Order: C-alpha cells, then sequence, then structure tokens
RNA sequence: AAUAAAAUAUUACUUUGGAUAGUUUAGUUUCCUGGGCGAUGAAGAACGCAAUGAAUUGCGAUAAGUGAUAGGAACAAUAAAAUGUGAAUAUCCAAAAUUUGAAUGCUUGAAAGUAUACUAAGGUAUAUAUGAUAUUCAAUAUCCA
RNA sequence: AAAGAAUUUAAAACAUAUUAGAUUUAUCUGAUGUGUGAGACCGUAAGGUGAUUUCUAGUUAAUCCUUUAAUAAUAAGGCUU
RNA sequence: AAGGUUCCUAAACAACAUUACUUGGAUUAGGGUGAAUCGAUCCUAAAUUACAGAUGGAAAUCCUUAAGAAA
RNA sequence: AAAAUGAAGACAUUUUAACGAGUAAGGAAACGAAAUGGCGUAAGGACAACAAAAGUAGUAAAGAUUUAAAGUAAUUUAGAU
RNA sequence: AUAAACAUACUUUGAAUCGGCCAAGUCUGGUAAGCAGGACUGGCGAUGCGGGAUGAACCGAACGUCGAGAUAAAGUGCCAAA
RNA sequence: CGAGAAUAGAAACUCUUGAAGAAGUAAAUUAUCUACCCGUCUUGAAACACGGACCAAGGAGUCUAACAUGGAUGCGAAUGAGAAUAGCAGGAAAGCUAUAACAUGAAGAGAAAACGAAAAACUAUGAGAGUGUAGAAAUACAUUUAGCAAUAGUAUCUUUCAA
RNA sequence: AGAUUUGAGUAUCGUAAGAGGACUCCCUUAACUUAAGCAUAUCAAUAAGGGAAGGAAGAAAAAAUAACAAUGAUUUCUUAAGUAAUGGCGAAUGAAAAAGAAAAAGACCAAGUUGAUAAGAGUGUAACUAAUAGAAAAGCUAUAUUUAAAAGGGAUAAUUUAAAUUGAAUUCAGAACGAAUAUUGAGCCAGAGAGAGUGAAAGCCUCGUCAAUUUAGAUAUAUCUUGAAAAGAAUAUGGUUUAGAAAAGAGUAAAUUUAUUUGGAAGUAUAAAUCGAAAAGGUGAUAGUAUUCAUCAAAGUCUAAAUAUUACAGGAAAACUGAUAGCAAAGAAGUACUGUGAAGGAAAACUUAAAAGAACUUUGGAAAAAGAGUGAAAAGAGCUUGAAAGAGUAAUAUGUGAACGGAUAAUUUAUAAGAAAAAUAGUGGAAUAUGUUAUAAAUAAAGAUGUGAAAAGAUUAGAUAUAUAAGUAGUAUAUUUAAUAAGAUUAUGUUGAAAUUUAUAA
C-alpha cells in the first residue's frame, strides 16, 4: 500500500525527512561490508565480535547427512502413541503384553533423557540411547531396544 | 545482521518468471488424456519395484525404483523379453542388493501377473493362442486336478496350528504360548522337507474381457502395508538387556582396531 | 456470456474489423427487414438490401417509401429518389440512410434472391423443429417429476410464498455490533424513516376511519 | 495646486495560444499455436506500370492486374466502356514474374559493354569448392614382355 | 562373581577339492562338491543351559582430534600459548 | 568539377529576394539535349583486386607471377 | 489527564482542571470512550428511490468563466453564462 | 527542611547532528584585532513580541483566536501615547 | 441589639430603527497604524551570495530479493505445504481439494572425536481474595489467605581446556 | 605391349554459399563499477568481435553415486542452500549426492567368429555377438514359453483442425425531439443479458453470441475386407557330434611444467611443450606406499518425451497508456530533415447526423466585407470545448521618485431579515403529562448427560465363474454367503433462563 507509505506525508517538506546539512546523498561509507576493518570496525566489533577470523578445521566435502539424528526426550515419548493407549496400558507389567514406541518409525533416531516418565513399563526401540535416557527408562519398569 | 545479496551481477537477465504455469497443468493433462485414448496401457506408467532410499537418514522407506533386475523376473517367471511389452519396467543395471528385496519385488511381480489381464495379440476368435488354448483345455483340467490334490494334503497340518493360532487369539482377544510354539515347531520341520524343480517361465493370462481401463498399477499395488501399533510382551530378559554398553562396546571395538595393529608392528 | 475463444469481445477490435471488411463481408451487413405483406409470403425476416427495391423509412425526419437508387457499401449507407436536398445552388443531393432505419416493402428478384429466399425459409423451418425437439424433451422431464402440474405455469403469474417462519440463530443480537460506522449509521437511518412513514400512514388510516 | 494622455486594478466581449473535458482504426505487457526462406535464385536495392497520380498502396513488359474456383450487383472525385451470357470482392491454386542482389561466363564507378556453344533478333549453359558415375589423359610411381 | 532367546523359510562371491575339454604361455576355459554364512534353544516340569554384556584382580598393546570404505610409518590440517 | 531542369515560352504575384515589384535563378503548364569523325568505350602510370597457394583460434591477411598440370 | 455515561444520539459524548512558540526530525492504516485528525487526483470490487423499474443525465453530463455560502486550513457546495 | 502519581523505572526500534556563533565583576598566545584557543552559565542558531532611531545575540519577556484591566524594560517639549 | 431555628412576605418591564433594505458580509477608493526577495548553503542574506522574464502541461524515495523490530490476524509443540506437482466442477491465469518431500521450531554446547539436561526445585519483594470496626458519602485502619509476571540470588543437571 | 597405384581435364546427375539468429552450442584472457585508495579479486561466459544450428537445440544409457534395511541413462522443477568450500580468508564468489515430481526407451559400429568367402570394398561387404557378462558357426534334439499372412491397400466409427450454414425474442403503443436505443405503458426470449453498428443510452433493428449441423484434413485409435489361420517362426535354460580354443576403442589414460578456468582446497576441467602404459584398469576430492573392501569398465555413434523463446506470423486477454502519455512512429514513420561517411532522427488526432462546405445582390483591382441562405446550433473549414501568459474595446475608480499585502472605520455599489398580532372576564378544551386495564411486539441457552440408525468401506471364514499356478490357510477379479471392529453422517429423550421494556385503544 503505497498511500500509507511515509512519502505521502512528506510532500510540502524540502529535504523528505533526510536533513538539510547531511543530504541524502549516494553512500554512506561504501557499498555492502566496506570499511569492516577500517572505519566499520566499531560496528562489527560491536555487533558481530567474531566476524574475521578462523576457526576450526575444514571439511573438504561435508557430508550432512552423516550427522543427522532427530533427537526426542523421554517424557515426550508417550505422546508418539498418544494419551488413549497411554492410559489403556496403563496397569501392566512384567509377564503381559507392553506397548512398543517406535521411535524410528516416527523419525527419531536419538533417545535423550529430560524430564520424568510417567509410571508404566515400557518397551522403547531406537537407534541410539543416552545414558540419563535408559537409567530412567529402566527405573519406571520398562526396556531399551536396538535398531538398524 | 551482516548481508549476503548476489545481485551485484545482472540478475535482470537472469529473473524466470512462471506465468506459464497455470498452462502447463493444460498441456500436461491433456497430452496425459491424450495417451489414454491412444493406447490405455501406455499411460499406465508401467509398473516399478519397491526400493529403499539411501543414507541412514532415509533407509527405512520405501519408494518405487526404475526396473526389476533381471534375477527378480526370473523369481516371478516372467521372461524378460516379454516384460517390456506388458507394461513392466526392467533395469538389468540394477545389481541385487538383499535377500529380501528380491523376495519383496517377487512377490510385487506375482501379485501384478495375477491382476494382468493380456488381450489376444489378433481381435479374432480364430487367434492361434485362442485356439491353442482350447487344445490344451483338458490337459489342464487334468494338471490343474494335480495341483489342487497337492497343497491340500501337504499344507494340512500347518492349517490346523494355523487355524488354532487365530482362534486361541480371538479367544484370548475375548493359550498363546503353547499354541505359537506348535505353529513354530511345524514351520521349521516344513523348511527342513523343502530341500524340487519347477517351470521356468508361467504362461501370460490371455482372455477376451471388457476393457476395465485403469492408469496405472503403481497405485493398485501399494508399497507398505498400513503401520498399526506395535505391542509386545515384556519378560526378564528384556530388562536386563543393557542397551548403552552395546553401543559403546561397538564402538570401542571399531575404535581399538588401530591400537591392534600398531601393536602387531611393534 | 461468450465462450468460444476465436471471437474477441475487444471493442476497438470490433471496430477496426468493420472498417477494413471487404466488400463480401459488407452484403450481408446492410440488411434490411421485410414487411409484413413480404413476411408472410416468404417467412423470411430480412435479407441484403439490394438496388431498386422499394423500402419504407421508419426512423429519422421524414418517414418517406421510395426506391433504392444506390448502396453504398464503402460509407454503409443507401440512397432514395426520394429524400434530396437541394444543394444551394439548385442542383439536389441524395440524403444518406442507414439500411437499419427502412424496412422493404417491394423486392427485387431477378433470379439469385429466388433462391436465397427459399434457402432463408427453409432454414427458418429447420430451426423451428429442432426447438420443439427441445421443449418436448424438456417438458418430458417436468411432467416425470410433478405429475400434476404442466407447463403453462411458467407463463401465467406467479403468487410468492406468504409463510413467514422465522429461525433462531445466536448472532442477531451482534448485528449492530458487526457493521462499520458508514453501513451502520445508514441503516439506523434507514429504520428511523421507515418508522416515521410508518407513524405517517397509521395517522392517516385513523383519520379516514374516523 | 491641477491633469487624467500614459500607468494601474476589476468584470463582460473579441483576439494570439492550444491547456482542460469527452473520444480512439494506435501502442505496451502476458499467454496459446506455429516458427512454414534460398542455385527451382532468397531477404535487400533500383526502375517501371492507373484515363486523368507527386507520395503511398498493389503489381512486373500478361503492369493499381490475367486464368481458375468461390462470390452474387457494384464503383464513384470526374468522365467513358463493360456488367445476372456474371460487377465488386476472396485465394497456401495456374500462368507470368524487368535490372540487380549469395550473384554464379568476363567486366562493372555513377559502366556504357562483351566471348564461346546450342536452339539475324530472342532464349538457355558456361564462377569457386565438392560426391558418384562415364570418358580422355599424365607419371617406369610398383611390377613387367 | 551377577544377571543374560538371541525372530522365523525364494541367495550369490568363489578359498577350494573332482572331472570334461584346449595350451604351452607370466596359461586358461565349463561343470560337478562340501563348508563358508547362514539365524526358528531344549521346555507344559519349576524352567534350566547358552551366545553377548557388567564388576574386581595381574598381564601385553594403544592412547589430544582429523584426512569422511578400514588401518599403518611419512606428510598435512585442527585446539591452547 | 559541383549543381540537376535552375534552360525557352506562356498564364499568374498568396508566399520568398531586410521597401515595393507588372521583375525573378520564385508559382503553375507545356517545350527542349539528334554524332561513323567531339568525348566515354580501347591502352597503360602511380597504384588496385581475383582462382589456386601460404598464414591465422577467428574475422581475415599475405602473394600479383612467385609457390600452380592455372594464367 | 481524571471522573460519569455509553448500541448508535452526534458535533469524535458529558463535566472539571492544566496546558498550546519552534529549524533539522518523528508521530503508516485500523483500534467507543478509539496508540494525532483530515482534504484532494486516478483506476478496481461493492453500496446509492426497499412496495416488482431502485444514484444523476438532451426539461442539458463532464469541462471553462465568475457570484455567493460552509470549513482555522487543505477544499467542498450552490447560482448565472 | 522543601518539592514529587499525567510521579517514578524504564525496554525496544529509529530520525536528525557532531562547520557553530555571541555575552562576561573569566583565562591563555599576541602590540592589538569584529584575531586564535579554552573553564562555568545563559542565549542566537531554531525566535517571533515591547524598548534601545536602525541591529542574530543587549534589557523585559517567550507566542492558540479575541475583549477588559493592572503591569515589565523604558519613557512623558513636537515627530510620539504619557 | 441580637446569630441558629421555627413561623409569614413581596420580580416580570419601557422606548427607537428596519423590504422606502436592519444587523452582518463582500468589492473598489480614501485616511491612521503596519509590511525589505522568494528558494538554498551558511554562525550569520533583504544582501554588492547563487537560480528565477511570464504562462500551461510533464517533473523526482519506486520495484524485486534477504534479515530484524513492531502494531492487527490464524493455528499452537507445532506452524506452513498457492514445493514442485496431481485432481474437481465450469467453459475459469480466478476458486476448491491433496496425511507430503521439505523449511523454521521443539536441545544445547564442542575445532573435532565423542556427548547430550530435575533436588517433580529454594529464597526475597511482589498481582488478587475474604472477614471486622469506624468515619460515616466515598473512604480509612485491624486481621486471615494466595502468592502468577518481573528482577536478583541459590542449589542441581548437559557440553566445553575454560560457563 | 600388358597388370596395378596415384593425380588431373571434360561430361551427366546433385550438393555448399546468402537472409534470420528471441531461444540453442561454442571461440576470445574487455573495461566502466565494487573493494570507500589500488595492484590479486569483483563486474565477468558479461558488452563488443567471430563461427554453427532447429522447431526446439544441448545432453543421454555409468571407467556414475554412496558407505545405506543401499540405489541406477539423459533432461527440467522443488529442497538441499547462501550450506560445504573458494577469497589482499577482505570486498565478495559458491555447487552437488541423498529426498520429492514432470516424462520415460533403448539401440548400434570397431574388435572377435563364418569363410568353394560377396556393377561397386577381398587392403574386406554381409550374417552372429554379452550381468550366468570365453563369445562366435553347422545339424539334431528335451523342457518351459511367445505366436494369424507381414507390409501395403479399401470402408465405417471415434478423437481432433479448418471452412461454410444455421442460430430466439417489440419491424409494440403514447408524449416529445433535428434525430430514439432514452422516457411512460403493455408484452416476449434467454444453454443466447460477450461485443460492434444504427441522427442519442438497444436483451427483442442489423451483425453476432448460447445450443448445433454439414463438408473436407489427419490419427499409427479401433473395428470389418483384401485374409487363408496353415506351414512355420521366436524367447530362455540344457544334452549331443563336429567347427573354434577369441575380443573389448593409443600419441589415448596417466606423468613433469606452463596458462586459463573451477566451490573443488598438495590440482575440478581444458590446451600447449616434453614424456608416455598395460597378460588391463578407473574412482572412493588431503600428497605418499602397502594390504583389504566397495563400485564401475574410459579413450567411436545414434536416440523420442518431459524443457526454453521479447526474431517473425496468426490469435485471445488486461485493476496498463489515452495524443508532451503509450513503440521513435494513432496521417505517404525510420518519413521530413542533417552529415563525405559510419550514423542521427522529429512534429502533426477531432466541423456536422448528413457538405446540406454559403454561391444570388452591392462595394472593392483582387483577397475579402455587408446582406442573403444551409443547418438543431456556424460549429465556417486556422472548423468539438477553448484556460493562463500577451493584447484590443466598453463600463468603473485612483495618482508628487516603485508597486503589491494586513488591522481599523467612512463613502458608493451588491447581497440580505416579517405577517403575525395585548390585558381582563362568559364557552372552548388540544397536543402533551400522570396511573388503570387490555392487546401486540421484542427480549431469556451457553452447555451437560442418555438411547438408536447408518452409506462407502476394512478384516476373517466359505461357495460359484474366469485366468494363472505343486511347498508354511495358493493368488487376482466379479456375484454372494455369514461373522467382528470401527464408522463419516444422522434421529430423538432428560436436564437448565421471564416478567421486564417499548408501541397501540380506551
Amino acid at each position: 500500500a503505497t498511500r500509507f507509505r511515509q512519502t505521502r506525508r512528506r510532500r510540502g517538506h524540502v529535504s523528505m525527512g533526510y536533513g538539510r546539512i547531511g543530504k541524502h546523498r549516494k553512500q554512506r561509507g561504501g557499498r555492502g561490508n566496506a570499511g569492516g576493518q577500517h572505519h566499520r570496525k566499531t560496528w562489527f566489533t560491536t555487533f558481530h565480535p567474531d566476524y574475521f577470523g578462523k576457526h576450526g578445521m575444514r571439511v573438504f566435502h561435508l557430508k550432512a547427512n552423516k550427522y543427522y539424528c532427530p533427537s526426542i526426550n523421554v517424557d515426550s515419548l508417550w505422546s508418539l502413541v498418544g494419551k488413549d493407549v497411554q492410559a489403556q496400558y496403563k496397569n501392566a507389567k512384567v509377564g503381559e503384553e507392553v506397548p512398543v514406541i517406535d521411535c524410528v518409525k516416527h523419525g527419531y533416531f536419538k533417545v535423550l533423557g529430560k524430564g520424568f516418565l510417567p509410571k508404566q513399563p515400557v518397551i522403547v526401540r531406537a537407534r541410539y540411547f543416552s545414558e540419563k535416557a535408559q537409567q530412567k527408562i529402566k527405573a519406571v519398569g520398562g526396556a531399551c531396544e536396538l535398531t538398524a | 545482521a551482516v548481508s549476503n545479496i548476489h545481485f551485484c551481477k545482472d540478475w535482470r537477465s537472469k529473473v524466470h518468471t512462471w506465468f506459464k504455469q497455470p498452462f502447463r497443468k493444460i498441456r500436461r493433462h491433456q497430452t496425459r488424456v491424450e495417451k489414454a485414448k491412444a493406447v490405455f496401457p501406455a499411460t499406465i506408467k508401467s509398473l516399478k519395484p519397491s526400493v529403499h532410499c539411501m543414507n541412514q537418514r532415509f533407509n527405512y522407506k520405501l519408494r518405487l525404483g526404475r526396473g526389476f533386475t533381471l534375477k527378480e523376473l526370473r523369481a516371478a517367471k516372467i521372461d524378460k523379453n516379454l516384460a517390456r511389452t506388458i507394461g513392466i519396467a526392467v533395469d538389468p543395471r540394477r545389481k541385487e542388493s538383499s535377500k529380501e528385496c528380491l523376495n519383496r519385488n517377487a512377490q510385487r511381480l506375482t501379485e501384478y501377473m495375477n491382476r494382468l489381464v493380456v488381450l489376444p495379440k489378433v481381435h479374432a476368435a480364430t487367434a492361434k493362442r485362442l485356439v491353442l488354448n482350447k487344445k490344451n483345455a483338458e490337459a489342464k483340467t487334468k494338471k490343474a486336478a494335480e495341483i489342487k490334490k497337492f497343497i491340500a494334503e501337504h499344507n494340512k497340518t500347518i492349517k490346523e496350528l494355523k487355524i488354532k493360532v487365530a482362534a486361541a487369539k480371538k479367544d484370548y482377544a475375548k493359550e498363546l504360548k503353547a499354541c505359537l510354539k506348535g505353529l513354530k515347531k511345524a514351520q521349521v520341520a516344513f523348511a527342513a522337507q523343502v530341500a524340487k524343480k519347477t517351470k521356468q517361465f508361467n504362461k501370460l493370462p490371455v482372455q477376451q474381457k471388457e476393457a476395465k481401463q485403469v492408469l496405472d498399477a503403481n497405485k493398485v499395488i501399494r508399497l507398505t502395508a498400513p503401520c498399526t501399533l506395535e505391542t509386545k510382551t515384556l519378560t526378564k530378559g528384556m530388562k536386563a538387556f543393557d542397551a548403552v554398553a552395546h553401543l559403546r562396546k561397538a564402538k570401542n571395538v571399531a575404535k581399538a582396531v588401530s591400537g591392534i595393529v600398531k601393536g602387531q608392528k611393534k | 456470456m461468450k465462450f468460444n475463444c476465436k471471437v474477441s469481445s475487444n471493442p476497438s477490435k470490433a471496430r477496426k474489423a468493420l472498417y477494413t471488411a471487404n466488400a463480401s463481408q459488407r452484403a450481408l451487413m446492410m440488411s434490411a427487414r421485410l414487411s409484413k405483406e413480404l413476411r408472410e409470403k416468404y417467412n423470411v425476416i430480412a435479407i441484403p438490401i439490394h438496388k431498386d427495391d422499394e423500402v419504407k423509412i421508419i426512423k429519422g425526419h421524414q418517414k418517406v417509401a421510395g426506391k433504392v437508387t444506390a448502396v453504398r457499401r464503402s460509407k454503409y449507407v443507401i440512397n432514395i429518389d426520394k429524400l434530396t436536398k437541394t444543394k444551394a445552388n439548385g442542383q439536389t443531393v441524395p440524403i444518406a440512410i442507414r439500411p437499419s432505419n427502412v424496412i422493404i416493402t417491394k423486392l427485387f428478384l431477378n433470379k439469385d434472391r429466388e433462391a436465397l429466399l427459399a434457402k432463408k425459409a427453409e432454414s427458418r423451418k429447420s430451426y423451428k423443429e429442432l426447438v420443439a425437439k427441445r421443449n418436448e424433451e424438456v417438458a418430458k422431464a417436468f411432467t416425470a417429476v410433478y405429475p400434476a402440474l404442466n407447463m403453462d405455469i411458467f407463463g401465467k403469474k406467479v403468487e410468492p410464498i406468504t409463510e413467514k417462519k422465522p429461525i433462531r440463530i445466536p448472532s442477531k443480537k451482534m448485528a449492530e455490533k458487526l457493521m462499520s460506522k458508514p453501513t451502520l449509521r445508514a441503516y439506523k437511518t434507514g429504520i428511523k424513516v421507515h418508522k416515521a412513514k410508518n407513524a405517517i400512514a397509521a395517522y392517516k388510516a385513523a383519520l379516514a376511519k374516523k
């Protein structure tokens, strides 16, 4: 909407809101990130203080698929099957059927341990596990399974 | 925020605008319809394998590939010279990746051949194949009389056990320990008895039927059956199994091969 | 609406094709209507005009009836021996008339107007039998759903539904709060004006009764 | 002190000028279909042709048009003649298509010309490179009587 | 010393043996064969056995990270000063 | 050489020749350029440009009788 | 700014109190007690005589010249030609 | 003690600007400058109004449109109110 | 003599001018007071600083792309999927529908290998809710209770040589 | 002399050239600009110069990715992604596998084999030839399996392209106008109310538009005929007696150096100089050697479809411009005009419905003027309207070295405010107020909780018919047979808010 711009409100003002002493000229210190070390050094120091330099080792061809590992905490495990199933198997223990949570089938590879699990036995199947993830699953009365 | 905008070249000559998009749909759709009218089983989008995706990021998913390998055609009893003429993709470049891939795509072809209805090469009722089917029809009646005696006397000890499992599971859903053990014990015995020669090629299903025209065979034969909620019985072994040390032992085994080789030469 | 994608609904392109049309398409454009006596004899509505025909002007200052003396297709006009104007110095010049302001009252039919009129007549009949076959098909479907009615109801008067069943909806309280000021003020004024009109009508009725 | 000739100010009318309003046989953009030239001489250029034409349009020594097929009574600024035994008008058709132009017998400046062969005048062929076939030759280049 | 079933039928690479042909060279070409490479544990008797993992005690080896199929000794790159 | 009808005649003076013009190299309409012997055409000067050949990634350049079964 | 009232009146409510200069610069739209208020140009979608002929127009449109009126102002309205 | 609830504490986003100039019971260099450079405050710039005849800065005092009065700087022979 | 209070008392008018033009307003002229050339750079211009003879029409913060803040909107551990693309009626550059690749987010630290979050928290001040008394109009105190947001400080946990 | 090799002349039949180059494939080492200077870098496969193409072109069937539960020619779109990387590590530059779609198609030469070898080649035509990847020829054969006499003709149908034809409903009535489409009244059509013309605004005046018809042109689209339905042939795995006891792209891959290029960094691609392989080998992007692993098999060729387009031609649209705007060009516009030349390059729209474009008289040398006449109106051709600047005429007013503006009054002119009516005392109450009833209308429910039905389907177990099938309930389709699980959608009980406020008639 060009009728809501400031140009329509500054009609009649000579300088169009840019100043009489310091005019609106072509440039204001260079094109792009010019003067990163000379006159805009106070800008880069203030707002991007690690912009110039080198850090870490180069990876000539990075295989970004090798780092792909979606994670889910323990407290979020039961949301994969829903609350209806969670309450249905609420009073299970060793010996009878217990629901299996297929983390991989839902797109989660690693299971981390954060928050608190509901006090029901459960079988967790995933590719990777954390030390506290397995502790919390086992302390509730469940098991851990590997995949792939 | 430091800006990174690559407009320092003549982007005005690099601008591609999509004003032809609403007419690509009309072009492609009309040509797609024109193909169906000309010869319908050409736009049929000939049958394709079920092949896994690559890399560990995708490897649990299935997707259509290009062409059935020559070993999958032999297992499904189809000549590769006839496969391309009845809407089957064939890819000799595909190496067999696993037995399970060989079995899964063998089921796909067999299921496709059952749903397939090949019309006679010549529409006349005096076609040689139609005449030949009449000539050997009485032989088929004799032969099919033996195909039914078999697979009615050999798969009978497991059928009752298989029936009992369904009834016992139905009763449980209203035991399974001994019900499933009996079927398992028979299955190993059955697998021990098969260890003998089957026809190289099956027959092409050729007949005269009213043409029900289907635009693709890939959406009829689904890649993956719908996933339900798998449920398992908790045992003491499942509780005991400590998965973290299995992960860390497996990692440390692979990272100690350097130490093994270094210590050998010393 | 027009559904043929070949033809254009652009006024500028329509006028250009009118100015640049050749003589073949100019003849079929300068058509005039036959009179009642000629229409009944030939069963033809209108035909392209021709020299030596007799026409009758129906629109204009002078509704004279004369003979076609000039069919000028470049100007898209015709001339009549009876409509002339004296050009000051004394000689008379014909007055141009558009062919859509006259009707033909006496044909000039040598040999091919006769063939055209027969072709024009049969086309009228052939279309009529086709419309009849459609209307019967339309009527056959109406008597299958309403066996007690006949198709003549559509040509007669229509009686509106006078039943006034109201509906309770929990938004009518919000109606006044869902209008903008320009449409709320107009809506309220219409209510006030309507009420005052009823007040005057009520007062008039009281006087009339008394 | 006085004058209103000049000067100034307002309105009405007229004038020089062409703003404003109304309008569009013109453009701009996007999309669909094609993307159909030439040694069988193209695109381009030049000259000529209307009863009265200078430009423009169309055309080529058959000239603002011929034949054929559709087409049905006009054109017009002014005369003429032709015209239902067929005027206008239309065309992926038929005949015809001047001098040049890749320009191609040789020459070409604003150049007028001109050689040979075949069928006086007219019309055809003859540039360079190149494939196949036919024919005539050259070199002891390899053998060889 | 303490817990520990491990998931379930369509198969090819060839390490080879043993033969049917051809070859002399730095010799090859078919087929038959076992293992390899295989994984359904024995239970209606409580469940034992048993791969694989844990803790403690000596031993020999490697030990800051990377060169993205796995290692090695050179080389190169990372991290801190 | 350059110009291109400005040449001759007749009718006519709106515009143009720093007034005017019955005048005009200006407007309109006609008429006008005759070669065996004058020139072009023919020959060659300074110079110029082709086929083949040589050179160049290319466009193209060099060579003018040297390189050619050419001329 | 604070109190009161508040589905529609209307003048963007009622009352009381304090305040109002200004270059550069800022205060986009919407927001019932309205987080500034408005004028104008052109085009697009709606609305415009509520009872079935529904804004104006050859009983004179747009435009132009002026005379007056409304508005602090941008501007609007009407008469005459 | 006095003042302070349209007080206080702010947070976010951003404009313009960093050529300055004057006064003085002030200072430094200079013979001196309507010169050059500083400390504190007030002004002009950005500012009209009343007075100094006139004036960017001096004195009074800062501005919505008006009426009536008491005033400020400063004045009361005429221009000019007294 | 006399406040409070109780009891009784009293205000509705004249003149002049105006469709023979009142009040107001406007235009022209006159008279007193008053008024330097606009725009711009500049500490400072009416400036002997520059542009401007006059009039009409044209005339200058726009469009595409990335990020951020902010006000209105939908949904919310999800949001978008007018990603391509595939279908529907209608004939449609419009409209409707597609359990979907992916984008941003739900997990963070490390150069990297290798990893990957609770003492079901604590303390302080703080929003709100009642009861009683009184002034007495509103309101002002006493007391019981809850302690969200925000800020600050604590334990505890993931990663890093180092928080 | 004769047999060959090689090179020419001539003749015949053809072939290339030039135009265009928007999109396509390439050659070449531009600079302005950015980096607040500048020299590498950026601009930048960008401008200009040059070559070659078609309706599309380029590419295309792995010496390819990856390290997986692995894929699988090419092309194009989405995402990856402003990411890995490159860079005075500054300014800046910058991909690809995976994954999701559009479309899908694979075939040949060379080498090897067969040699009573075949008008042109014997220095070799022809035939066979690959993932079970030691092939290749002749004759027998077993098993599965494919199989109508091909191609070309003729006809009908269907899908399309173009042309032609057809294509409703007021030639209605009144009033008025120079003129009807407007206005008033009464009707009609509509699968047609897109649009244009008509003295002026039209659904029904003309042309068209919606629904259609006919005729021609193709499709590798089906049917029937020619055409017999036979003989045979073909695919693959074996056996058998002979014949044979192979091949797989060389100045190429790679290497040293130089130059350009690349995101490619101890060298990603190309080229040049030198060097130069093979009883093979290439790749796995950090140089080197070795041992394993994985995956391909270069150094010859072709190949539709999905894709691009601002040349040009034909169409259709538009929240685009409306004569200083939009192309430079709304008229004989790349025109007039300028330059030796390359080149440069404008301006100019409108009378009226219809020319009915005054036509005769007087004055004047004539142009013209005054009458006269046409037209609804001179709108009179310098022609719709006709502004401002600048003038002329008329009316009004003013005056000593500027003019204009503002506050305040005076004079003159203009505008402009009205028809009702007093006091007191007989009748006469008239809208309205108060409260009494009657009526009408409006105004209270957000939810919560019970009981059913139900389409299209899903699963399981049988039956029938068809096709194909010997190994853990055969499989697939069509019709039913019963049963279980849920079901979008959907019907109906209980529960739970009134008594006020306006208007109307007494």
